[PDB]
């Protein structure tokens, strides 16, 4: 029971930490993901 | 003569029986006390483990 109490709260922190990062990546994506950058990544994805 | 020796040898066994029974009972009591000791020690260890997990 103690371990369940500890683990459940641990996963809330992980969910919050990932949720905050995702919104921050979402905010950056608006400026980063321009047509030119998308084309550049398109052509870089096949170099290997 | 050997026939009569066997007659008394029966009597010796009738008392060695009680001696062996008492020794076995003593061993039983010692083992039970040891088991109770282990039980109490385990109880203390489990309390310590619960405190461990709270911390």
């Amino acid at each position: 029971e103690i371990e369940d109490a500890a683990f459940l709260a641990r996963e809330k922190a992980k969910a919050d930490a990932e949720c905050y990062t995702a919104m921050k990546i979402a905010e950056a994506n608006k400026l980063k993901l321009t047509p030119e950058y998308l084309q550049l990544m398109k052509y870089k994805a096949i170099a290997s | 003569e050997l026939m009569e020796a066997e007659k008394t040898k029966l009597l010796i066994a009738a008392q060695k029986q009680k001696v062996v029974e008492k020794e076995a009972e003593t061993e039983r009591k010692k083992a039970v006390i040891e088991a109770e000791k282990i039980a109490q020690v385990a109880k203390i260890r489990f309390q310590q483990k619960v405190m461990e997990k709270e911390t």
